[PDB]
């Protein structure tokens, strides 16, 4: 299924996942296109942060959802 | 003097205090916080039960308030879990945390009530007859500053379009990958808006994480009603400036305060960890806008990074006083019995 996944720069990319994908996989997914190490992720969906070993099924993600990926800084 | 009383500056919490003061002051949330039915909270592990005694200590302490219970519910004992973190993260796992406490209670979804608004985003394909709407909720908006002159503009970039092409065209189904166009529309605005301005960021260019100290505007009054599908004729989106947060610093590191109105009423104070103060306008609003005006003599680095807006027909109610009779005696004895001592 392809979702979006709204980008650091405010851009908009696309991302062919599946429901039984773990928040894990999509990281892993959102690096190989966008270079962003998992680690430095994270995401909100309808305005919740998704958890490291949930699914996108826990979240009720379908095709074209958006993901707002923001960006790990250290600060503060 | 002010009447309002600080939180200590026990640690490095950085912009821990700014936010307890902005949740605080938002009178619903507090009433409902109270109303959470903590008899059975563990008295250390339960971050409902630490909120309601800062929010209390908050309410009727004469003294600054402290929060290391409130930090080690959190398991954020040390600075290292609020460098990991932003206000924007503890806020929103603040409030989940919260509102999961308010199911079956009497006070049930007033998070999203009070935080949660409707938006729609659309795709329209370029070359084949084809349109998509999908409706998601948010809890705050992020709004991009750099280059942005104020809210305005920066509204106007959240709900420009954008083109959908190259290796990111749009699954059109029977039509297969297509070039597009993508927007987001607001269906609702929440009562209590917070905007996230987007001040520090990865550059690429530089290739580094930096703050932007540029100017950007912000209205004591702010009307969105141009934004929304569909307007409201006895609802208009008008909103009043409840909170600024502010940040003064670099890329290093800063110094983190809040200024507020509490009461909505144009009324400023500030909020300096242990030390509040009465501030004119100018001081919460205009001060904290940046810039760089005769940077050549001194550093300008202080400004907003957050803000909260009240929408104009539901300050009243979400700024309803808070009395000890809204306060469950539940929660006031075991408080009490707490100062044991």
């Amino acid at each position: 299924m392809q979702i979006f996944v709204k980008t650091l720069t405010g851009k908009t990319i696309t991302l062919e996942v599946e429901p039984s994908d773990t928040i894990e996989n999509v990281k892993a997914k959102i690096q190989d296109k966008e270079g962003i190490p998992p680690d430095q992720q994270r995401l909100i969906f309808a305005g919740k942060q998704l958890e490291d070993g949930r699914t996108l099924s826990d979240y009720n993600i379908q095709k074209e959802s958006t993901l707002h990926l923001v960006l790990r800084l250290r600060g503060g | 003097h002010t009447g309002y009383v600080g939180l200590k500056n026990q640690g490095a919490t950085c912009y821990m205090n700014s936010l307890l003061q902005t949740l605080f002051f938002t009178n619903q949330l507090r009433k409902a916080v109270y109303m959470m039915p903590t008899e059975g909270d563990d008295s250390s592990k339960s971050v409902p039960l630490a909120l309601q005694r800062v929010f209390y200590e908050l309410q009727h302490s004469d003294k600054p308030v402290g929060t290391k219970k409130l930090t080690k519910s959190f398991g954020w004992e040390t600075l290292d879990s609020f460098m990991q973190h932003d206000v924007q993260e503890l806020c929103r796992k603040l409030l989940d945390n919260v509102e999961n406490k308010m199911k079956g209670t009497c006070v049930e979804g007033t998070i999203p009530k009070l935080f949660r608004g409707k938006m729609v985003s659309y795709i329209q394909c370029k070359e084949v007859d084809y349109r998509s709407d999908r409706r998601e909720d948010y809890y705050d908006i992020q709004l991009s500053i750099k280059g942005k002159k104020n809210i305005f503009e920066s509204f106007v970039d959240y709900v420009a379009v954008e083109q959908l092409d190259g290796d990111n065209k749009y699954d059109a189904g029977e039509h297969g990958l297509q070039e597009a166009e993508k927007g987001v529309k607001f269906l609702t605005l929440p009562p209590v808006l917070h905007l996230q301005l987007m001040r520090f960021m990865y550059d690429p260019q530089t290739d580094q994480n930096i703050k932007i100290n540029d100017r950007f505007e912000f209205p004591e009054q702010l009307p969105l009603d141009e934004f929304l599908q569909k307007t409201d004729p006895k609802d208009p989106a008008n909103y009043i400036l409840h909170a600024v947060l502010v940040h003064s610093g670099d890329n290093h590191g800063g110094h983190y305060v809040v200024y507020l109105n509490p009461k909505g009423d144009g009324k400023w104070c500030k909020f300096d960890d242990d030390v509040v103060s009465r501030c004119t306008k100018e001081e919460a609003i205009e001060h904290n806008y940046g810039g760089h005006d005769d940077d050549l003599s001194v550093r300008h680095c202080t400004n907003a990074y957050m803000l909260v807006y009240i929408r104009e027909s539901k300050l009243s109610e979400v700024l309803q006083a808070v009395t000890d009779h809204d306060i469950p005696q539940q929660l006031v004895e075991r408080l009490q019995e707490e100062k044991r001592i």
